[PDB]
C-alpha cells in the first residue's frame, strides 16, 4: 500500500493495491493423445484446436449433436463438448479479483486486512462477504457506524481490525 | 496472461494507473451520491404500531411486514419493474438499507412533519 | 452407357416464392437465448426460387449455373431424387464431383468423369439401371457414408464451395402439403464438410415413367442475417438485414 | 415506460461494457485478435509489432470507455445532486418553488 | 467512397457505431432540452383583443 | 498509408465527439437552469435572492 500510494504514511481507509489471479496448474489437451481430463481446477484447455484457460465444470446445457463449442452474448467461449466422451462442460473463467488493503493510520497501528474482491474464500480470521473474501478482520455481530467502507453493507474499524 | 504483451505495455507508462484511478473515482462517487441522497438523517424513525392518522392511509408507501425485504408495495413494484478483467463492485448501501433509510424518512415526515429535518 | 430421352414435353420452368426458407447454421458453435448477427452466403427472404417438376410427361434435367452456392429444396415422395453432379465442364477435361444415394449407402467421389448428356438411375417394377458416366480415370477423394434420405417428404440442402471446402447442409421435414413449399421456418443443420478443393460452376440433378416429384433451385448471395437462438440452442427465427426497412 | 430513466442508465452501462468486451475481438489491423495465435505463429521481431498494434487498439478502446464513463458519471452526479436537493426541500420541508 | 479504406476500417470494430450513437444522443438531448425549457404548459393561452 | 490516414482521422473524430459530449453536458446544465428559471420566475414569484 505504501508502494502504491507513494508515501510512507498511509491514511485510514481502503486502498485497492493489486490484483489476484488463480494461476493455471495443469494442461488438458483433448482431441478426438488425450491427457486425462481434470475438472474443478483452473487448467489450460485445448479442445479440438480451441485453446484457453478456465475451470471445467459439469453443464446442464443440452447441445445439439453437430455443435461443439458454446458462446455467450459477448462472443466468449463459455461451453464446450469433450471430443472423447460426448459430455457438455461449462468453462468458468479462472478467478481474478482486486486486492484491496484495509488499514487504519500508520500513526495508530500497522495491522492490515486484505479484501479479495469477487473471490470465494476457498480459492485463495477468514470471513466471506458479498464483496469478496476478507482476511485479517474478525467478524462481529454488533453494528456500529461505518469507519472504513468495505461494501455490501460491510464496514471495517479498528478497536484489532473488526468487520 | 501474456508476459511479452505486459512487457511491451510497460513502455507506454502509467496509462493503466490513470484508467484505474478514474474508475476508482467513479466507483467511490456512486457511493457518495447514494450517501448524499438517502443518508440525510442520523436517526432511524419508526411509525407507531397503530396507524391512526385521521383517515390518511400510508400502506402503499410504508414497509410491508409480510415481505422479507421490508419494502413498500410501491417499492416492491419498482424493484420488479426494473430488470476479461471486468469486475462489478457491490454498492456500499444494500437495497434493504436504502429502503430502511426511506422508511426512516417517511416515519419522520409523517410523525413529525418538517421538524426532524431542522433539529429534534 | 448413355441413353437419350426423346419423349419429353416442352414446358417453361416455373417460379415461386422462397418465403423464409434456406437458413442454415453458419458454424458449429452452440448459442442459447441470444440474437446473433452474421454475414455469410445466405438465401434472401421471399426471393424468386426456380421450380422444376417430374410428372407424367415432364422430366426436368436442365443445365443450371452454380454461382456462389445453391439451395436445393425437394418435395419428394417414393424416393426418385438420388444425387447431384458438380463441376465446370462436366467431362474428362476437368475434375468433377459425384454424390449419389443408392439403395444401400451414400457415395461421394471426386473423379474426372466423362458424363452423359442425361445421367440417370433406374428402378424396375429394385435398382438395376445406372447410366451416369462412361469413364473415371483420376480419382482423388472418396467418401462412403449412411443414407441421407400427395407429397410427404421435404428435403432441404445447401451446397457451398468456399476455400476448397464443400459444405452440405441438410434438413428433413415431414409435410402434408400437396403442391408448393410450406410457409414456415426451419434452420438447416450442417450435414458434411468435404475437402474436395475443386472448381465448381455448374451442377446437375439426378418405355420409362417419371415418378411424381418436384424440386426448387435458389441462389445464395452475401448478406447479413439476425438469428434467434432459444433456450435449447435451436434457431427458431431469422431476420434478413437487407430485405426491407423494418427488418433492417 | 414509466421507469425509463433507470432502465436507460442500466442499458447504457451494460451496452458500454458489452462494447468494451466486444472490442477485444477486433485485430485493429493486425493479422489476428488472439495474442496466443500471434505468439505461436510469428517470430518476436514481427510479433512485437502485431502485439503493439493490438495494445494501441485496446488502449484506445479502454480510454474511450473511461471517457464516456466519466461523462456519464458527471451526468449521474448532477442528477444525484438534484435528487438530494429534492429530498432536502420537498421531503424534509415544504417548498415554495414552483414546479 | 473508397472500398479498400472501408475494408481496413472494419478491422477497428464498432468505433463508428459508438460515435454515431453518441452524436444521436446529443441530438435527441437538444430536443429534450427545448421541451424541458419551453413546453411546460399544455394549454395555448391567448391575450384578449 | 490508408491505415495511417484512418488512425489520424479516427483520432480527430473521437476528439471532436469528446468535446461535443462535454459541451452537451454544459448546455444540458444551462438548459436545466433555464427550465428552473422558467418554472420559478415566470410561472410563479420567487423568494430566492438574485
Ligand atoms: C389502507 O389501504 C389498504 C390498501 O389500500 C387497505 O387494505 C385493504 O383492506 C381490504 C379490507 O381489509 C382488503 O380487501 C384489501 O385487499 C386491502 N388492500 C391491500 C392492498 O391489501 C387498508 O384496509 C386501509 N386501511 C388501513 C387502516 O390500513
Ligand atoms: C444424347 O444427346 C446428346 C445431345 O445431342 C448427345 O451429345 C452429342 O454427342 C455428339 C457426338 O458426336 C456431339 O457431336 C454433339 O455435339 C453432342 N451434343 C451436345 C449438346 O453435347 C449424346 O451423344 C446423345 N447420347 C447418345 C448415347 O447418343
Ligand atoms: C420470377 O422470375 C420470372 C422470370 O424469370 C418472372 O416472370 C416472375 O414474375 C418472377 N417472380 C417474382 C415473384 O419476382
Ligand atoms: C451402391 O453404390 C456402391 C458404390 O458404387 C456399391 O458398392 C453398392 O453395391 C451399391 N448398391 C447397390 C444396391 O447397387
Ligand atoms: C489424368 O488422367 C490422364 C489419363 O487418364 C493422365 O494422362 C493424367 O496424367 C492424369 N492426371 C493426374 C493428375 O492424375
Ligand atoms: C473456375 O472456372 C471458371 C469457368 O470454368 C473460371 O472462370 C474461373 O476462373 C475458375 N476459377 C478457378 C479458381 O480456377
Ligand atoms: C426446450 O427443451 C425443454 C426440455 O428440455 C422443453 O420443455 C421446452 O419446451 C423446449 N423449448 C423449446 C422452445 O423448444
Amino acid at each position: 500500500t505504501k508502494c502504491t500510494l507513494k508515501s510512507f504514511t498511509v491514511e485510514k481507509g481502503i486502498y485497492q493495491t493489486s490484483n489476484f489471479r488463480v494461476q493455471p496448474t495443469e494442461s488438458i489437451v483433448r482431441f478426438p493423445k488425450s491427457t486425462n481430463l481434470v475438472k474443478n481446477k483452473c487448467v489450460n484447455f485445448n479442445f479440438n484446436g480451441l485453446t484457453g484457460t478456465g475451470v471445467l465444470t459439469e453443464s446442464n446445457k443440452k447441445f445439439l449433436p453437430f455443435q461443439q463449442f458454446g458462446r455467450d452474448i459477448a462472443d466468449t467461449t463459455d461451453a464446450v463438448r469433450d471430443p472423447q466422451t460426448l459430455e457438455i462442460l461449462d468453462i468458468t473463467p479462472c478467478s481474478f479479483g482486486g486486492v484491496s488493503v484495509i488499514t487504519p493510520g500508520t500513526n495508530t497501528s500497522n495491522q492490515v486486512a486484505v479484501l479479495y474482491q469477487g473471490v470465494n474464500c476457498t480459492e485463495v480470521n477468514v470471513f466471506q462477504t458479498r464483496a469478496g473474501c476478507l482476511i485479517g478482520a474478525e467478524h462481529v455481530n454488533n453494528s456500529y457506524e461505518c469507519d472504513i467502507p468495505i461494501g455490501a453493507g460491510i464496514c471495517a474499524s479498528y478497536q484489532s481490525i473488526i468487520a | 496472461d501474456s508476459t511479452e504483451c505486459s512487457n511491451l505495455l510497460l513502455q507506454y507508462g502509467s496509462f493503466c494507473t490513470q484508467l484505474n484511478r478514474a474508475l476508482t473515482g467513479i466507483a467511490v462517487e456512486q457511493d457518495k451520491n447514494t450517501q448524499e441522497v438517502f443518508a440525510q438523517v442520523k436517526q432511524i424513525y419508526k411509525t407507531p404500531p397503530i396507524k391512526d392518522f385521521g383517515g390518511f392511509n400510508f400502506s402503499q408507501i410504508l414497509p410491508d411486514p409480510s415481505k422479507p425485504s421490508k419494502r413498500s408495495p410501491i417499492e416492491d413494484l419498482l424493484f420488479n419493474k426494473v430488470t476479461n478483467g471486468l469486475t462489478v463492485l457491490p454498492p456500499l448501501l444494500t437495497d434493504e438499507m436504502i429502503a430502511q433509510y426511506t422508511s426512516a424518512l417517511l416515519a419522520g415526515t409523517i410523525t413529525s412533519g418538517w421538524t426532524f429535518g431542522a433539529g429534534p | 452407357q448413355c441413353v437419350n430421352f426423346t419423349t419429353r414435353t416442352q414446358l417453361p420452368p416455373a417460379y415461386t416464392n422462397s418465403f423464409t426458407r434456406g437458413v442454415y447454421y453458419p458454424d458449429k458453435v452452440f448459442r442459447s437465448s441470444v440474437l446473433h448477427s452474421t454475414q455469410d452466403l445466405f438465401l434472401p427472404f421471399f426471393s424468386n426460387v426456380t421450380w422444376f417438376h417430374a410428372i407424367h410427361k415432364r422430366f426436368a434435367n436442365p443445365v443450371l449455373p452454380f454461382n456462389d452456392g445453391v439451395y436445393f429444396a425437394s418435395t419428394e415422395k417414393s424416393n426418385i431424387i438420388r444425387g447431384w453432379i458438380f463441376g465446370t465442364t462436366l467431362d474428362s477435361k476437368t475434375q468433377s464431383l459425384l454424390i449419389v444415394n443408392n439403395a444401400t449407402n451414400v457415395v461421394i467421389k471426386v473423379c474426372e468423369f466423362q458424363f452423359c448428356n442425361d445421367p440417370f438411375l433406374g428402378v424396375y417394377y429394385m435398382e438395376s439401371e445406372f447410366r451416369v458416366y462412361s469413364s473415371a480415370n483420376n480419382c482423388t477423394f472418396e467418401y462412403v457414408s449412411q443414407p441421407f434420405l400427395n407429397f410427404k417428404n421435404l428435403r432441404e440442402f445447401v451446397f457451398k464451395n468456399i476455400d476448397g471446402y464443400f459444405k452440405i447442409y441438410s434438413k428433413h421435414t415431414p409435410i402434408n402439403l400437396v403442391r408448393g413449399l410450406p410457409q414456415g421456418f426451419s434452420a438447416l443443420e450442417p450435414l458434411v464438410d468435404l475437402p474436395i478443393g475443386i472448381n465448381i460452376t455448374r451442377f446437375q440433378t439426378l418405355g420409362w415413367t417419371a415418378g411424381a416429384a418436384a424440386y426448387y433451385v435458389g441462389y445464395l448471395q452475401p448478406r447479413t442475417f439476425l438469428l434467434k437462438y432459444n433456450e435449447n440452442g435451436t434457431i427458431t427465427d431469422a431476420v434478413d438485414c437487407a430485405l426491407d426497412p423494418l427488418s433492417e | 415506460s414509466a421507469l425509463g430513466k433507470l432502465q436507460d442508465v442500466v442499458n447504457q452501462n451494460a451496452q458500454a461494457l458489452n462494447t468494451l468486451v466486444k472490442q477485444l475481438s477486433s485485430n485493429f489491423g493486425a493479422i489476428s485478435s488472439v495474442l496466443n495465435d500471434i505468439l505461436s505463429r510469428l517470430d518476436p521481431p514481427e510479433a512485437e509489432v502485431q502485439i503493439d498494434r493490438l495494445i494501441t487498439g485496446r488502449l484506445q478502446s479502454l480510454q474511450t470507455y473511461v471517457t464516456q464513463q466519466l461523462i456519464r458519471a458527471a451526468e449521474i452526479r448532477a442528477s444525484a445532486n438534484l435528487a438530494a436537493t429534492k429530498m432536502s426541500e420537498c421531503v424534509l420541508g415544504q417548498s415554495k418553488r414552483v414546479d
